[PDB]
């Protein structure tokens, strides 16, 4: 409270500072079972275009 | 500002505190609001002792 109204004496009175929040436990990533290898890496061994 | 303009994100915090104090004004006149609407229903009603 002293931090955000910048100063060391703080007045009676209730005081709006921060928020409260919680954080992530884990991380989720989901992709398509599919990972089949993309076949345009064979463009790079291609020779004519 | 920090959940409404910024998604909770750390990078985009980062930038609001660089434009300075366009978010403690913001929170301070909303405040002068909150408070004066509980002062309004003082004098309507609140004038037998």
């Amino acid at each position: 409270t002293k931090c955000t109204l910048k100063s060391f004496t703080v007045e009676k009175g209730i005081y709006q500072t921060s928020n409260f929040r919680v954080q992530p436990t884990e991380s989720i990533v989901r992709f398509p079972n599919i990972t089949n290898l993309c076949p345009f890496d064979e463009v790079f061994n291609a020779t004519r275009f | 500002c920090t959940m409404y303009i910024c998604g909770d994100s750390t990078e985009c915090s980062n930038l609001l505190l660089q434009y300075g104090s366009f978010c403690t004004q913001l929170k301070r006149a909303l405040t002068g609001i909150a408070v004066e609407q509980d002062k309004n229903t003082q004098e309507v009603f609140a004038q037998v002792k």
